[PDB]
């Protein structure tokens, strides 16, 4: 379930810059965001 | 939950005890008793309700005297009232053994106070459902105390509890305004008989009995004894005159 | 929240309010424990309401600490668990 | 008298009144004087609770060493305070190894003198088991190499701390590691490593809270 | 009254058993697994600790094993709190026999004196029985090597290979077919390593989560040597046996 | 299994139900009192409420004297108040004969707290429904106030209080210490300390009391006494003159 | 066994010898007769050394507990009161002689307890068999306003007098100095009036003088 | 007569456990979180002081007591029964050792005696189990520096470093990567401060944090001189000013 959430947040950081290319910059921010919700509470 | 009113040590959700409150209702189901405090001493009076004509007149003494300086009158269950004096009798005997001179009035109140407190701290025993009024003449002045089933007590200028507690004790407030400076021991005997008849309105359905006992330094000089002779009959005619 | 997300709310509401130049909002931020947005709104309002009866216009620093103890307590007298076992 | 407020505040006025040398002789006279509780410091006098006031004497004169030309002499001044702290408790050891450097890098000074002091302070942690003190001075040392604009000494300390802080402790301090690493590749005209370092810095920024000076950078 | 709050610890159920004793047997399955093995030349004991991590201290600790005598060991599987009560009284009763009769206590006498304590709470006292089980292994010149176990109910029987704790019936299945009367001390170690590996909840098996205390007999006959394997010696036998 | 709430046992929420109701028993009497630490001494004040005129004002008191060097004030019902009062006097006597010199304030609050912890852990004894507050002057740490909770947890306070309005009274004593940044009153004379705590109590409760409406205890160094009616009334005279 | 004490303005000091007396045969010439009840309070034993090395450990244990429960400094008045009622519980059947020395935040205190529970107080106190010979030397040289150095020489001359004038005392002298401002100072072998010289002939025997019946080696390590 | 309850309040639940000790561990997480770290040069334990009233005095409240001079102790929560356990622990430690063997017991033997009192509450009737969890840390001449975790159920386990309380979930995990084989006493203090600071939601200062460390034998804490054998107790309580010196050290 947590890995599936990475697919949703993979392009959310690209929506801010409005680019069709998704590099490793967005995947690194997606992993750190999912791990914070799991460790919270 | 359910059952907070079952045992003793269980507290109520508001921080009170049901068994203590149930013991108060047992005090109002017995014979009423009053008291009067003066400068020279205190005066005890109790109204004993006569059931049938089979009772023998003036052969029953409800007031149990501790040594010569302390009388004790109680309103409530008779068996529970005699156990308090029997416990206080041993405390007065144990005091006079080591401490020589007899125990004063404010000191004797602590022995009955803590002893009732221990019954509320255990689930194997029950608190006393009787209210005992005790007093007398101590070494300095005089004092009067009324022991409640909860163990709460203070100095009382007068103490009354029973079926006529709402009546007899309500008349004690008029006694303060009547003699704000002071009241003699002889006049307090006649005033005690009137208070019994003022609260007799609820006792008119049965037969009553008048028992008055006082102790002071003016006449008895530290001797607690019941009223006999023509002094008792004189207080009856003076009290029944206003009735 | 923490001392970060909260201080943005105090500084934003204080823009429309009128306070004293010596009033320090950071003093109450450290003491904030288990609060929310509606509680912060009631603090700034009550601080201005009590100023009328105190013959004041701008909100001083003393009125912020007096009006803070009203909305911080979360149940009745007990806060949440208070302190005991 | 023995009142520290009379000696310290009087020397502060003598700087602008006459010269800073008159105030320097007063602060240097506190080495054998101004006794305190607990144990001693240099062995001549006892300095424990007033050691912070003794460090202030260096901090006040630290800004006045620029005109006098003591920049080259500041190399051995800081490490001498480490030996004076071995007599009394070590609770004041971390403050002296930091507060001084905080005011040492604020005043203008040569880049060669700033690096050799930090490398000397690490030597005290080399003989010991010190970890946090070794990592706190290492991240501040690599920052000084950035002003020199050299990738040899800058990437040497970053690559050592990157392979450690990842799986080791000092997770909030790792944000400044990626922040300094992104600056090194910025002068080399490399947008691949610089933008990738900012991602690792902003990743842990949302997890563990960072102060105002860290978020602003 | 005290009759309402009393849960009636020891009472005969309509089925003919005890409530607190029946529930105490389940507590063994929630604790570590202790498996004893009685070989020809000695006795090999095995145990596994529960709730272990990296922060645990592996230097000197024994949770599931103790030493009640020079020639007698013990394996503890169950609640640790209720175990120290019977262990402290074990060494007291063991030395009393040595203080009077001036000879080493056998296992049969040591267990029956400790079992009567557990049998006492199940009868009188109105208290709960011990929810911890023990495995007693020692050497004696009467019956030879003796391996016994206990139960919260206070009963003890002879066992060649005993398994208590989590997965009791799962471990005894592999121990029944692989048991032999000629099995030596070295072959008895391989039997416990293969059993504890398949019956655990993890993937691999390390030396930090296991405890082994055997009984070895030296060149001099009549006296054995109690040796508790240190973590340095536990990781060595894992490589030689191929468990790793 | 509804009996889990009637005694002291571990709850499924990880708390104690009977201990929560022990604090609620102190609000039955609704008596507000506070204690502050002076410079060289400690002065405690209490609200004296007499429901009936038949009560003797000298006999009714919420402040009890454990020893000559230690005073005590207790909130809540009197029977549980005087139960621990005689227990505290016994511990002060055993410490003089067996252990050494007179008992200080912290030791008395610690021994009475540990005594209640045994009663709280054991299920056959109910905890006390009152709160023990001891005031005295130590020969080492000087003035100190230790308030013993019915749960058996003692902790030192600068200026304490009691009652249901304690939270409103604490704000008065707290705001005074934040502005001056002092942990105790700098007034050396004990007379000004008496009128100090009375001033903050009147403004907090919004009620002007009388000579019989308050009882002010004064604990000096190696001496303790209770102010009479003339001493308490004398303090109220200078308060109206200054403010 | 001879013990004395000197109470001066800034504190109290006591002294004791190293020679324990079992009777006419002296087994041990070097021992510490100053017991420690608490770190800041010292006590001196006299008479029977068996009862002093026990009661002081039993009573001293409860006093160390009382200091930890109260989180304060143990006082001499608290130490004597615990020891006073202890010997009275046994009805004085336990022979003991002890001098409790030390100070506290309230002053300086010096006391001496007898075997049956009687307690004494004074600036100078001496107990034991050599208490008589050491008492006369103290009373002669004792005066008001004694300093720290004068109190050491006064307490040293008392024990030294019991060395020459009593058979129940000798060997070395142990002096424990206690000060209010500073901590306790325990000086062992402060004075060595008796020093044995070298023997005339060497009695060391060569190997093989005494015949050996049977030699064996007993195993120790298991 | 006295008490009529002779039965134990702890009974076996149908799930196979004891209902009293299960809820006892839950009550430990209902209060302030303590911690501790063992190193080669000593053991460093820390805790937090939560004041119920703003006018309370933190100096009179000591959450770290002293059983033996070489061994400290720290609890979690308010510790209602903590004062009962320590008073009973100091008696059994001196009676069974100081009054018999003449010396203080080591760390491994003392935690066995502390748990010996708590294990009787779960069996002997008329009483309830202790809802507190202590930490036994000290130094001896054989085991050296060791820290034992005392569970409310009556069982003890050795641990290098652990944190039990309301924040026991996050604080215990953070100490796994922050601990290694070679550590000093002062280096382990910074480990305790970084973990405890994240668990403090209130005021952060030296008065609300009690930091107890076990170092070498200190002659200043002894009280007498002249005996080379006893150099003083190893356990030491840091003052309010010394704790604040290491708070800004981070």
């Amino acid at each position: 379930a947590d890995v599936k959430g990475v697919c949703t947040e993979a392009g959310m950081y690209a929506l801010r810059e409005r680019r069709i290319h998704v590099t490793q910059e967005d995947f690194e921010l997606a992993v750190g965001k999912v791990m914070n919700k799991n460790q919270e509470t | 939950g359910t059952g907070y009113d079952l045992s003793n040590s269980v507290f109520s959700p508001d921080g009170r005890n049901f068994q203590v409150e149930y013991a108060v209702k047992a005090v109002e189901n017995g014979t009423t008793s009053i008291g009067i405090k003066c400068n020279d001493g205190v005066v005890f009076a109790v109204e004993k309700l006569i059931t049938s004509k089979l009772l023998v007149p003036q052969k029953n003494v409800k007031i149990q005297v501790v040594d010569r300086h302390i009388g004790c009158v109680y309103s409530g269950l008779i068996p529970d009232g005699r156990h308090l004096v029997n416990r206080g009798r041993e405390e007065a005997a144990s005091f006079k053994k080591l401490y020589k001179t007899p125990i004063p009035i404010p000191a004797f109140a602590d022995r009955l106070g803590q002893y009732v407190q221990a019954h509320t701290l255990y689930n194997s025993v029950r608190p006393f459902g009787v209210s005992t009024i005790f007093g007398g003449v101590d070494k300095n002045g005089a004092h009067l105390y009324m022991l409640e089933p909860s163990g709460s007590y203070w100095g009382y200028k007068g103490a009354a509890t029973g079926k006529g507690r709402q009546s007899a004790k309500a008349e004690l407030e008029k006694l303060v305004d009547h003699h704000p400076e002071g009241l003699s021991a002889r006049e307090a005997v006649k005033q005690a008989a009137k208070i019994i008849y003022l609260a007799h309105e609820d006792n008119k359905e049965k037969d009553f009995e008048l028992e008055i006992s006082w102790c002071s330094l003016s006449e008895t000089n530290g001797l607690h004894k019941f009223v006999k002779g023509d002094l008792l009959q004189e207080a009856i005619d003076f009290a029944q005159k206003e009735i | 929240r923490d001392r970060r997300e909260r201080r943005l709310i105090f500084g934003t509401i204080a823009s429309k309010m009128s306070l004293a130049p010596e009033a320090d909002l950071d003093s109450l931020i450290i003491r904030n424990d288990s609060l929310s947005g509606a509680v912060i709104a009631a603090i700034m309002q009550e601080a201005g309401l009590r100023a009328v009866r105190k013959n004041r216009y701008v909100i001083l620093q003393s009125d912020l600490e007096e009006a803070y103890a009203t909305q911080v307590k979360t149940d009745n007298t007990v806060d949440k668990f208070d302190f005991y076992k | 008298m023995s009142l520290p407020g009379s000696k310290l505040e009087e020397a502060r006025r003598l700087v602008n009144e006459k010269q800073y040398n008159e105030a320097e002789q007063v602060y240097l006279s506190l080495l054998d004087k101004d006794s305190s509780q607990s144990s001693a410091a240099a062995g001549a006098s006892v300095d424990d609770k007033r050691r912070n006031e003794q460090e202030t004497s260096i901090l006040e004169l630290g800004q006045l060493y620029v005109t006098m030309g003591a920049k080259d002499k500041l190399r051995e001044f800081i490490p001498h305070s480490t030996e004076y702290m071995m007599q009394f408790a070590k609770s004041k050891t971390v403050k002296v190894l930091k507060t001084l450097i905080e005011k040492f890098e604020q005043v203008p000074d040569s880049l060669d003198d700033q690096i050799f002091v930090c490398e000397k302070s690490i030597e005290f942690a080399k003989r010991e088991k010190r970890v946090f003190l070794k990592h706190s001075l290492s991240i501040k040392l690599a920052t000084l190499h950035y002003q020199k604009k050299q990738y040899k000494d800058s990437l040497a300390l970053i690559n050592d701390l990157l392979r450690e802080f990842k799986k080791l402790d000092d997770k909030p301090s790792l944000v400044d590691v990626h922040l300094l690493e992104s600056k090194v590749y910025h002068k080399l005209r490399n947008l691949a490593k610089s933008k990738a370092s900012l991602t690792a810095a902003r990743t842990a920024a949302n997890s563990i809270y960072c102060p105002t000076q860290t978020v602003a950078e | 009254g005290s009759r309402r709050y009393d849960s009636r610890t020891t009472i005969f159920s309509p089925e003919g058993r005890l409530y607190q004793v029946e529930y105490a047997l389940e507590s063994i399955s929630h604790a570590g697994t202790a498996i004893g093995i009685m070989a020809s030349d000695g006795i090999v004991l095995a145990a596994e600790r529960k709730v272990t991590s990296t922060l645990l201290e592996q230097d000197t600790s024994t949770e599931k094993l103790y030493k009640l005598n020079d020639k007698i060991a013990v394996a503890v599987a169950g609640l640790t709190a209720d175990a120290e009560i019977l262990i402290n009284t074990a060494r007291i009763h063991a030395q009393n026999y040595l203080k009077t009769y001036n000879e080493d206590i056998p296992v049969e006498i040591l267990v029956r004196r400790l079992s009567d304590i557990k049998q006492g709470y199940t009868q009188h006292g109105g208290l709960r029985p011990f929810g911890v089980s023990f495995i007693y292994a020692g050497y004696d010149d009467r019956y030879g090597y003796q391996l016994y176990t206990s139960n919260p109910s206070g009963n003890y029987t002879g066992w060649k290979a005993i398994s208590v704790g989590a997965n009791t019936s799962a471990a005894q299945t592999l121990l029944q077919m692989d048991y032999k009367d000629d099995m030596k001390v070295d072959d008895a170690i391989e039997l416990a390593l293969k059993t504890l590996s398949k019956t655990t909840d993890s993937s691999a098996l390390t030396y930090d989560r296991l405890e082994f205390a055997t009984i070895r007999k030296g060149a001099n006959d009549g006296e054995v040597y109690q040796k508790i394997f240190k973590p340095q010696e536990i990781k060595d036998i894992l490589v030689k046996t191929g468990i790793t | 299994a509804g009996y889990d709430r009637h005694i002291t046992i571990f709850s499924p929420e990880g708390r104690l139900y009977q201990v929560e109701y022990a604090f609620k028993a102190t609000n039955q009497t609704n008596i507000n009192s506070l204690a502050v630490r002076g410079k060289d001494c400690t002065v405690v004040i209490s609200q004296k409420k007499v429901p009936d005129k038949l009560l003797d004002p000298t006999t009714v008191s919420y402040i009890f004297c454990i020893s000559r060097t230690i005073g005590m004030v207790v909130n809540g019902p009197i029977p549980d108040a005087r139960n621990a009062a005689l227990r505290a006097k016994a511990e002060a006597a055993e410490f003089r004969y067996k252990y050494g010199y007179d008992m200080p304030c912290d030791v008395l609050a610690k021994r009475m707290a540990n005594l209640s912890q045994i009663y709280t852990q054991r299920a056959y004894m109910r905890p006390l429904g009152v709160i023990l507050t001891f005031v005295s002057v130590d020969e080492e740490l000087g003035p100190s106030i230790y308030k013993t909770d019915p749960a058996g947890y003692y902790v030192g306070y600068k200026a304490t209080a009691t009652g249901p309005k304690q939270q409103e009274i604490t704000t008065n004593l707290e705001n005074h210490f934040k502005k001056s940044k002092i942990d105790h009153i700098n007034e050396e004379s004990w007379e000004k300390v008496v009128e100090f705590a009375i001033t903050h109590m009147i403004d907090a409760l919004g009620t002007e009391f009388s000579k019989n409406d308050l009882e002010v205890g004064v604990a000096t160094k190696d001496k303790f006494f209770t102010l009479s009616a003339e001493n308490i009334e004398e303090r109220l005279v200078a308060i109206a003159e200054q403010d | 066994t001879t013990i004395v004490g000197v109470k001066f303005n800034n504190g109290v000091v006591i002294a004791a010898d190293t020679r324990s007396t079992q009777g006419p045969i002296v087994a041990d010439k070097n021992c510490a007769k100053l017991h420690r009840i608490s770190p800041k309070i010292w006590c001196a034993g006299a008479g029977t050394a068996a009862d002093t090395e026990a009661v002081t450990q039993l009573i001293g244990s409860n006093i160390e507990l009382h200091s930890l429960y109260t989180s304060r400094e143990p006082r001499v008045v608290s130490a004597l009161q615990m020891l006073k009622q202890h010997l009275f519980k046994y009805q004085g059947h336990i022979g003991a002689y002890l001098i409790v020395a030390g100070v506290d935040p309230t002053g300086s205190h010096l006391f001496s307890i007898h075997a049956h529970g009687s307690t004494d107080v004074g600036y100078y106190l001496s107990l034991g068999s050599g208490s008589l010979a050491a008492m006369a030397v103290l009373e002669s040289h004792w005066k008001q306003d004694l300093t720290k150095e004068e109190a050491i020489k006064l307490a040293s001359d008392a024990i030294q007098a019991g060395i020459w004038n009593d058979l129940g005392s000798g060997s070395n002298v142990d002096v424990c100095v206690m000060e209010i401002g500073k901590d306790a100072e325990y000086l062992r072998n402060y004075l060595t009036p008796n020093v044995r010289e070298e023997k005339q002939k060497s009695y060391k025997f060569p190997r093989g003088t005494t015949a050996v019946l049977k030699e064996s080696i007993v195993n120790i390590c298991d | 007569m006295t008490d009529r309850y002779s039965f134990s309040l702890t009974t076996f639940s149908p799930s196979g456990k004891l209902g009293q000790i299960d809820y006892a561990l839950t009550a430990v997480k209902q209060g302030v979180t303590s911690l501790g770290i063992k190193a080669t040069n000593g053991v460093v334990i820390a805790t937090e002081k939560k004041s119920s009233s703003p006018l309370a005095m933190s100096e009179t409240l000591s959450k770290v007591s002293l059983l033996t001079p070489d061994i400290g102790a720290v609890y979690s929560g308010m510790g209602p029964d903590y004062r009962v356990l320590v008073d009973k622990s100091r008696k059994v430690a001196h009676t069974s050792y100081k009054r018999i063997y003449g010396e203080y017991p080591p760390t491994k033997l003392l935690v066995s005696e502390v748990a010996k009192i708590m294990q009787e509450a779960t069996q002997s009737g008329g009483v309830r189990p202790f809802g507190v969890s202590l930490l036994i840390a000290g130094h001896d001449e054989f085991n050296g520096f060791s820290l034992y975790q005392v569970d409310p159920s009556g069982s003890y386990f050795p641990w290098k470093a652990t944190a039990i309380g309301k924040g026991s979930v996050a604080a215990k995990t953070f100490l796994e990567k922050r601990w290694n084989d070679e550590l000093e006493l002062e280096d382990a203090i910074h480990i305790a401060l970084l973990t405890l600071k994240e668990s403090v939601e209130g005021e952060f200062n030296g008065d609300t944090i009690e930091l107890a460390i076990i170092g070498d034998e200190n002659p200043d804490l002894l009280g007498y001189t002249g005996i080379p054998t006893d150099k003083g107790p190893r356990f030491r309580k840091l003052t309010s000013q010394e704790i604040n010196d290491r708070l800004e050290a981070l």
